[PDB]
This record gives C-alpha cells, structure tokens and sequence, in this order.
C-alpha cells in the first residue's frame, strides 16, 4: 500500500485545496495535493484501533465489600455488608464509560472476571478460606434478603462459587431486550409528568449479588470484590463528540456546575507559539 | 447549468425552491426508507398516509440577533401538532419517519454570520442542576416551540450553556454529527435528510424523541452600517417515509 | 491421565489477553440485529472527518468565542494565528482528532488542516499559511515563514482552503504527548496582502479552522486518556 | 478450536478490515469530485 | 564439515602468512598454511552462539518494593512504597547490560517474568494472601497518584494481577519507535545548549507501576519485586569493543574518576611466562 | 473435562526456558525494519576480526 | 509432560457450565425405558394448553 | 420461519375464532385470524426452553 | 470427545427440537378443523 | 503450534545459521587473496 505518491510540481485550472466546508463534507485532500511528494509505503494496517480492539480490554467496572462476620443478632444482613448486590452498570467508573460513550448504540458479549482478595483490619490469628458465591439475578428473581435465605439456593439462576484470592470468570451473551444498548436516550419510560428521564431499561445487563459462603470464625474478615468486564464481539453506531465535562451520575448526561474551563488558556497571544 | 447551489424539493403538495443551496446532506449516507419485514417485530399492518403526512411544515420563524446562542427542537415532537401528521401521532402506538431539514436564512453581500445546522440521533439532555436531577417531559418537549439556548435556566428544566452542546461536550465537536453550515457570504440555506435511526424497528413517538435538530450561530451576525441588527432564521421540515401501527384511543401527554 | 507442567503465568489475570469462557446463560438467544445507518469499524474512520479547533484560546473560561480567528482590515504584512503541532495538547486537545490521539501513544501521518471564512461576500483577502517542520523555531516574520511549506490562499467565492501538514520526519513515529525529540514544528498564518471591507461595513471578519487526519495516519499502542478521571465511584 | 459451545463464549472477534469513512466524512447528496469547484 | 585438511611440506613463491595489517583485514590464515595438518571434522555448529541464544534468557532487570499497610494519614502513597512505578530499562542492573552493548541497535520482543515475595520483618500472626496489579503505563496516561485512584482501573492500558509468591509472565512486542533501539546515541533531542547527551526516548519500553490490591491487615507486609526480561527474536548490528570500565550511570557511557587499571599488570617481565 | 496429572516442576520459573506467552499489547504494530550495514549473527562471526593485545603488561 | 498454563476461572465452580464427569458406578445398567404417554420436550409445548384466569379477583 | 404471515381484511363463512372450549382442545388461533397483519420471521428457536436445559444448571 | 467410558458421565444432552403440543392441545376423538364449526 | 495471536507472543527464534564475517574481517575495497602479496 502506498503512503504517499510521487507527485511535481503542477500549474493547473484544477485545484484540489480550495472547498466549500459549508457542505459538511471533508473532502479528502493529500500531501500530494500542494507539495511534491515522494512515494512511500504504509507498513501498517489499523489493526489496534479496531472497535473491538478499543472495547475489547477488560475494565474494572466495579468494587463492592462482604464481611464474613457472626450475624448473630444482625437485624439486616444486607446492612451489615453480610451479603451485598450490584445491578450491572458500566456507566460508574469513568474511564471505560468515557470510551463507550464515544458510539450512540454498541452490541457486544460480555466476559466478566471477578478477583476477590481478603483484609483482616484487627487482631486475626490466621487468613481463612473463604469461598464467595456471585449469583447473576435478572429482573424478576427473589432477591436475597439474608446472607443465607433460600434465594441463595440459586436452581434456575446462574451463580459461581470460587475462592477469595482466586478469580472466577464467566461470559454472558447480549442480553438487551433491543438490538443494541442505547447508553443515550432521550426519552421517558411513558409520557407521565414526572417519570425519570434518560435513565433506561433497555442497558440493563442484569444483576448480581455476592457473599461469602463460609459461617464465622473468631475474627472478622473483609472481602472487597472487584468486577473487570471485556466486550467481545463488538458492534457500534453512530459516532458522537467525546464527552468533555466530568461526570456526575449514572445514567444522565449532567455535567457539575462551576466547573472549571476545559479549553486551556494561552500562555501568550493566539499569535504564541 | 445545473448547480450545487439551486435546488428544488417537491414534496407532497409542497415545494421548496433554493437559489443558493451548499449541496445538501444525506445522514449516515442513508436515505430514509420503509421498515422491512425481516426487521419487523410488531405484527400489525401499519398503515402509510403517504401525501396527507410526507409534506413541508414550516415552524414559526426565529430571529437572529447579535446576542443570539442558538436553538433547538426535537422530532417527531417539533412536528406534534402539525396537521395529520400529528393526528397520526397521537392516535397510533407506534409510529416511524425520516425527514428532509431545510433552514433558511438569507442576507445581503454586506452581511457576515454563520450558523451550524446540525443533527444529533439521541440528544439526552443534561438538567443545569447537576447530581442526578432529571430533566421534566414538558421540558425535553417543547412542541415547535423549540428550546432557546440563551432563555433563562428553569427548573425541571435542562441546561443551555452552548459551548457544551447541552450534554457535557464540547461544540467544537458536534462537526462528527451529520451537519451543514449557512455562511451568509456563502450559503442561504441548509437542507439534511434524515433516514430513521434507532435500536428498535419502530418506537412511541411521545415518549421518545430520535433526533434533535440545532441551529447555532458560531460566527456573530455583523449587518452593514446601520442596518437593522437582525435576521429572521425559518426552519421548514417534512416527514418521509412515515408509517404508523397499533391504532387507538389517542394518548393523553403530560402537560 | 495425560502427563502436564503448568509455566510461570499460571494463575495470572492479563486484562488483555483474549480466550474463551463458559457462558453463564446457556443457551438463550440474542435479540435479533435490525439494521442502523452509521457503524463504526475502525477509530480511523472517524479521526477523519474534521472538527473546528478553539484556536483563539486566549479567553479566561470556555467560550464560543475561541473557535473563532480574528482578521483586522488593513493590516499588511503581519501575523493572524500561531501555534506549535503537539495534536495531544493545547489547542488541539479537544478536537475529536486530539481527543482521539490521546488513546494512543504514538502517531504518525499527515493532517489536514483548513481555514473557512466569514467574511462578508464583497470583501477580500490573501492569506499565507505556513507550515515550520521540526528544527528551527516558530516564524517571527513572514519572510521567516515563507521558507517552509506554505499555501497563498486567495479568499474567493470557494470559502474554505486545506493546507495538508505533510509529515515530515526522521523517526518514524512520534508521541502524542509532547516530547522534545520526536516535536513535530509550528503553523503560523500571516496577511499576504490583507483583508480589505466593502463600504458600509465594519469592524473584525472572523475565519473558523478544523482539523482532522489524513487516510495516511497511524495512531498505535494503546493507553489510558488524561482528559477523564473520577474520585468516587458515581451512583443512580 | 471452540471448547464450548455457546457463541458468546469465543474468544474477541478478529478485524473488520472494514474502513470506510465515506458516510462520516461526504454524506452529501451530489457527489463532489476533488479538484473540481465545490459550489458551481 | 573438516575442520582441518590434511596438508604437507611447501617450499613456495606464495606465502600466506606475510599480510600487511594497515589494510584494516583480518586474512583467514589456518593452521595448514604453517603447519603440516591431518583431516579432522568439526563435529559443531556454533548453535549456542547465535545472537538469539546469546541474548534470549531471562536476566534480572529490576528489583523494586512495595508495602501493604494502613494508609491512614499518609500524605505520599508514593513516598510510603503503598505503591511504585519503574520506567523500564535494561541498563540498570549491568550483567545484561554489558551484553546488550557489545552492539550499537537491537531489535527485539521481549518477555517479562515478575516475581514477587513477601517478607513479614516484624511480629505478624501469618502470613496475608495479596494479590499484586502490575500497570503498563505508556508515556501520557495518568499516573497513579494514591494506591487506589482512578487510575488503577486500567480501562485501557494493559495490567496484569497475580498473587505474591506466585510470577506473572507475558510478552510486548517491539515497542521502539525507530527500525532498532540505539542503546547509544551521539545525540540530543535538539539543538539546546544545555539539553541533556545521550539519554533519548527510542530507548523507552514504556514504564510499569505496581501495587497491592489488598486492604491492609493488622500487620505490615513487605513485597519485593524482581523483574525479569527475555529478548526472544533478537536482531542486532554494528558490533563494538566491550565495556571494559564500570559503569555509573543509566544511560551514559561515563565511567568513575580513579578507577583501577583495567590491564592486570605482569609479575615479571614482559619476557615471563 | 480432560483428565491430567502434572509433574515435578510444575510452577517453576527457568531463566533459561523458551515457551509462548500471551502478547500484552494485542495488536500492535511494530516499526517497519529499514536496511541498516552491520548485522551480527554469531559472536562467532566476531571473534574472528583480530584486535591489539597489551602484551607489555609491565606498567 | 506437556507444558501449560491457568487461566483466571480455574477452579471455579459455576452452576451453568456443562462438562464431563466420571461415573461414580462404573459400568452400571439402568432399566430399560418402557412407553408412557404424554412426553414433554419444551416448556412452549406446555403454555399451548389454555388454563382458566382467576379474572374475578375481588374476594 | 415466519412468525406472523400478511393478511387482509376477511368477511366469511369461515369463522377460525368460534369454538367450543368444552371439547377440551385449545384450538392454534393466531393473529391473523382476526386482524390484519404483515409478515413477521420467528428469528428465535426455543432452545432455552427444551426441558434438558430447564432441569440441567 | 468423551474421556470416561460410561454414558453417564457426558455432558448434557442437546436440543429435543422434537416440539409437538398436539397431544396437550388437541387430544380429541374427532378432528377439530379451524374455521369450520367446532359442534355440527 | 502457536497458541496465540500475536507474533510476539511466540517462542525462541531458531538459529540464523547466517555467519558471514567477511563485513567485519575483510571490509577491503579491492580484494585480497590470500597467498598473493598483500601490497603490490
């Protein structure tokens, strides 16, 4: 493939630089267009700014904590980070949103990895093994309410059971109720005065709901679970402007007030260099 | 003798003649086209008033001045009121369209200005609160009316700072979007067809709108030594293609 | 039982290596496609359509009103715009090129960078823009300025002109975040002759600028972005 | 080799070697040729 | 293959063991020419003497160190070892860097090992189970600030965790931006009068930052990492004397003042055996 | 499921073992090579160019 | 031996996943199937069949 | 597989959407049997649904 | 590949895609046509 | 067999089995035979 072609020197009625961008295209104008040129090869391809090269590294996408701790006398297990859930989001930790948001609609499995690791803030005599337990919850499923309910028992609902320390991982196919995930809409769920606006039910990719499988030990333990989620087989629609201001919600578009300017000043004149 | 620059759009019962158009944008370089069987879902004929619906709405004409930020409407809601158009609107399910945009806005050789016409598919506001408000339904449907960007912050409202095209990025940028700019010294008009793009085959019309429609003025409006400050900006636009399913009792929409 | 060893590696979480996994959801099938006007297949695509840059960045919070360059009547011979050619900083950094850019570590190829005027119709003007490859400093004067790539552009009835910064270097890449080694040179723009008003009209013309890649370009290595970062985790 | 047998459970897709800016950088309606005038 | 022929008395107009050495050849004189030889073969290669084996096993690259601990009150997670980066190099450590310098550039992917082990200097109960995140960090991305900012989310940029006492291994392909790296350069990056000589950025492999991903338990833990890096696909020229000084600095060629003599000195004459 | 059994040396790390890993920077496109005179293959190709010998060691 | 390596997920236990196992009786004969009537493959054969709506709710 | 078929209006004799429930069959009425519909595929098979899945997790 | 001798010990079994509510919906003596009269 | 993609990713090169030392033994512009005189 060439990069560039030869190209001398030219005196013609036919000028390939001068456009009218009012048109909103942008034509495609050479080096060779206005200078002499030399050829040149691309030894290249665009092989790693493919979308599914950009989508397709996995993120952390999410960090919860459990404790393993005697629920003796705990009136709400969920309170007491006994077990804990997470609806499924990739809008909560910026830096993979910012690269979604960059498409209107994208379609892609997911592949999950979940790593666990355990801290024993206070005074332990060992590090137990403790197994954690992730269940996938979709929307309709009875949602735990202790850390050991019937919920857990999980016959139709798909869980995983590894070890803290270790990782589990898993890939769950595109579950949109449409054709793509619109991470923008600009719409209601119904036309009610007052429904919520933007935020969706069609980029729900679930639920999930994580504890540890083990009873107490003598001291307490911390598990913090964190989330990595890869697309693969990726699809995307519709370009848009990179998002510019900071981030203040899942789900919405708002930007926080006073914020600061995102164009940086001159040190100078525009005439600086 | 053909030019880039006169053009002639017939339309239903409508015609649209341009003396100095800029080309005319086609989005996506799609050109709006029925929903085909293999992508249907929906099992209901849907039913295609053809001429009575495909024609040219004119909306109320805006006025262009030195302070001016820009506007902005919604579709199909900017059209929800528009003869049978609208009726079809509130009386089916479901319903789907393209469009043909055409903004117009002419001058004189002394005068200097240029807007950004410019198509945004899901324009999800932002509400100027922050956090997490939500932005009101009456206020994401303003009707032909559309939304002024230099009207006051309300509340329920969203935000219309322009330099962040109002949803945190930057103006700057909106060039990725299909667009096409009115350069008085150029241009009088701007014409972009509009193919229907969703990630459904067919959608409500009142709960959700599919583009949003912006003029911007980017270069100020300088009219000659004691001219009047101002130029009326007209935005005329046509469904095409337009199809309706799931007739009904006729949805009742806030406000 | 077949005899195994497991290497070093065993174990290890690499976010970007790519294998197969159980599906938790056996079995279920996907939401049929339907078709959607505008995919993206390669961010190459889209780094080439071109987006206007805040050139004008002498204002103290963002404004509408750095996207636009100012032009005086009258003037002869002297400087309208400059700038260095770090595309992953300063002006450029914005732009949906920039911003693009900065996913990457290296690039490499040409840009295409164009000026539209705003003039009212019946005015005229000559322009120079010139291009400064990597060496010598930005141009102080337009003899200083002519000596490198440069285009005469003539404001005419065609309002937009497109001056391509070839690229020029040894190296073959460069790094998007400014470096010294692998710099890339200054664009600056001078009146040719200069910008002349009709009667009855008055005051500054403005010109907005784009800038976007050519099909020439190679962005590689793929990183983390400056311009997006977070405190706390963000909620419903 | 798939070891499973889902399709989402194979590995990331290979490269559209796609590429076509055409509908992002000239949607427009005539074709404009490069060279000859923009607005005739 | 013989590696001598067999060959007898000569009494010659044509003496291959005269040369003139001013003409910069090294002539291929052989035992034959001056003696008379016997038929022997060679039975050898020269296999372990390709570059690629010269230069393809793993050498030690780094050490670093990090520690797991409260970070309550700290003000420099950097300065308290909660976690460090490494900007890599192979000129530091100088048993592979002496034989990466017998040529002037290299070419090559490399593959890294990581090993990391803990070490509990003071009273602890046990022994904790962390899990380490090693970051890629490649000129322009953020740069972790505390042990767990936005940062470490590594949307992007490739990271890989794996657990202390256990290794990591993958490979980065040749990352240089020129056709070799020039671990010598009579160069700057431009013509300033005080730039710095020598130290240029095609030489840079990227840079790696590390960190724990455990809270912190009751007692202090020390993890010591150990870098390892391979040259698989080698290709090297321009070969150059070896280094015969040692070595001070990371990057230059400079040498240490009142240094020792180099040449060990007879005991005896230049006559002695 | 197939069935294995792993051996002595499981885990180890030998500096001196040549295996496949997985890339870190998935794909990537490395600088094309351009011509550059010199290139070593065997240090056994140098050896063979001959150098000085301080011989009079004395000092 | 072999050479391999781990990935993340070893060990994991996931109720979904669908593998090979050995059997606990080696070499078993289980009894043989006679006919009965009334075999139900997918549950959309069964939500075929209309069954009566408590529509009058209301005590 | 076709999901719906299209079909029009309709004034026969032949009436799909009048039975007799105490015969103890539910009688394959469809969409089409009394509106008018357009073709529609299945797109979809009833894997996930094949009772070796529903009693195998 | 099975690696265990039994049958038992293989995966799960694949889709019936046998599919026939005839005997569930229709289970009458006398053949019910759609559109003619269900008692004659 | 290569168990991954990229080309980095594979093993140890195999021996140049190149070896020419004549660019570094005899680098001379006229040719010098061995046996011959070494000036003429």
């Amino acid at each position: 493939t060439v990069a560039s072609i030869s190209s001398g020197p030219k005196h013609t009625q036919k000028v390939p630089i001068l456009t009218a961008n009012e048109t909103g295209a942008t034509m495609p104008v050479l080096p060779s267009d206005s200078i002499e040129t030399r050829t040149t090869y691309m030894h290249f391809n665009g092989s790693e700014t493919d979308v599914e090269c950009f989508l397709g590294r996995a993120a952390c996408v999410h960090v919860t904590e459990i404790q393993n701790k005697d629920a003796t006398g705990i009136d709400n297990h969920r309170e007491a980070k006994l077990f804990n859930d997470w609806k499924i989001n990739l809008s909560s930790l910026v830096q993979l949103r910012k690269k979604l948001e960059l498409f209107t609609y994208v379609r892609f499995d997911s592949e999950y990895t979940i790593l666990a690791t355990a801290s024993q803030p206070d005074s332990a005599n060992y590090s137990s093994n403790l197994v954690v337990q992730a269940m996938y919850v979709p929307p309709g499923a009875p949602n735990p309410k202790e850390w050991d309910d019937y919920t857990w028992q999980s016959a139709s609902n798909p869980s995983v059971f590894f070890k803290v320390g270790d990782t589990s991982r898993f890939s769950v196919p595109y579950v949109g109720l449409a054709s793509a995930y619109n991470y923008f809409y600009d719409g209601y769920s119904h036309d009610d005065a007052e429904t919520q606006y933007g935020i969706t039910v069609l980029n729900h990719m679930g639920s999930m709901a994580f504890r540890i499988v083990n009873e107490h030990d003598e001291h307490k333990t911390l598990v913090k679970i964190r989330v990595y989620h890869r697309a693969k087989h990726v699809e995307a629609w519709i370009p848009r402007a990179p998002r510019a201001l900071p981030y203040t919600s899942i789900g919405r578009t708002n930007y926080p007030k006073n914020t600061e300017p995102v164009i940086k000043k001159r040190k100078g004149d525009i005439k600086s260099y | 003798g053909y030019s880039d620059r006169v053009q002639q759009i017939t339309l239903g019962n409508s015609t649209i003649t341009t003396q100095e158009a800029a080309n005319a944008v086609v989005c996506y370089a799609e050109w709006p086209e029925y929903l085909p069987d293999v992508d249907a879902s929906d099992v209901n004929k849907t039913s295609k008033p053809d001429t009575s619906v495909c024609r040219f709405y004119t909306l109320d004409s805006k006025t262009w001045t030195t302070g001016s930020k820009g506007w902005c409407w919604k579709l199909p809601d900017a059209l929800k009121d528009m003869g049978v158009f609208g009726q079809n609107m509130f009386f089916h399910s479901l319903g789907r369209s393209g469009y043909t945009v055409h903004v117009q806005c002419n001058a004189t050789k002394f005068h200097s200005g240029c807007l950004l016409v410019v198509v945004i598919p899901e324009h999800q506001l932002a509400s100027h609160e922050g956090g997490n408000v939500s932005v009101k339904y009456t206020f994401t449907h303003p009707g032909e009316r559309g939304i002024d960007l230099s009207s006051a912050n309300e509340v329920g409202g969203p935000v219309k700072d322009v330099l962040y095209n109002m949803n945190g990025t930057l103006l700057g940028n909106l060039l990725i979007f299909p667009h096409q700019f009115i350069n008085l010294r150029t241009n009088n008009t701007a014409t972009i067809v509009i193919p229907y793009i969703n990630s459904v085959p067919i959608d409500s019309m009142t709960r959700h709108n599919n583009v949003s429609l912006m003029v911007i003025p980017i270069a100020p409006l300088t009219v000659p030594t004691g001219a009047t400050p101002s130029l009326p900006i007209t935005v005329t636009i046509a469904p095409m293609c337009t199809e309706f399913s799931g007739i009904r009792s006729k949805s009742i929409v806030p406000q | 039982g077949l005899p195994t060893t497991t290497l070093p590696g065993s174990g290890q979480f690499l976010t970007t290596d790519d294998r197969q996994s159980p599906s938790a959801l056996p079995n279920y099938e996907p939401t049929p496609r339907i078709h959607i006007p505008g995919k993206v297949h390669n961010l190459l695509e889209i780094i080439q359509v071109d987006t206007l840059i805040p050139m004008n960045n002498t204002h103290t919070k963002d404004e509408v009103n750095s996207y636009l360059i100012p032009l005086n009547a009258n003037r002869q011979n002297e400087q309208v715009f400059g700038t260095n050619l770090f595309i992953g900083d300063g002006v450029f950094k914005t732009t949906l090129l920039g911003e693009i850019v900065q996913y990457y570590t290296h690039w490499s190829g040409s840009l295409r960078f164009s000026l539209m005027y705003t003039g009212p119709a019946l005015s005229s003007a000559k322009l120079i823009l010139a291009y400064t490859p990597p060496g010598a400093r930005g141009p102080q004067d337009r003899r200083e300025a002519m000596l490198g790539t440069h285009v005469v552009w003539d404001i005419g009835l065609q309002s937009t002109i497109v001056m391509t910064i070839p690229w020029t270097s040894g190296v073959q890449f460069r790094y998007t975040d400014p470096d010294t080694y692998t710099s890339a040179g200054f664009l600056s723009c001078w009146y040719q002759t200069s910008l002349i008003l009709p009667p009855e009209t008055t005051g500054q013309v403005y010109l907005l600028s784009f800038i976007s890649a050519c099909p020439d370009f190679k962005l590689r290595l793929m990183k983390d972005t400056q311009t997006i970062s977070q405190t706390v985790a963000l909620t419903e | 080799i798939n070891y499973y047998k889902d399709a989402a459970s194979t590995s990331s897709a290979g490269q559209s070697l796609s590429m076509d800016p055409s509908k992002f950088t000239e949607p427009v309606k005539d074709l404009m040729l490069k060279g000859a005038p923009a607005l005739n």
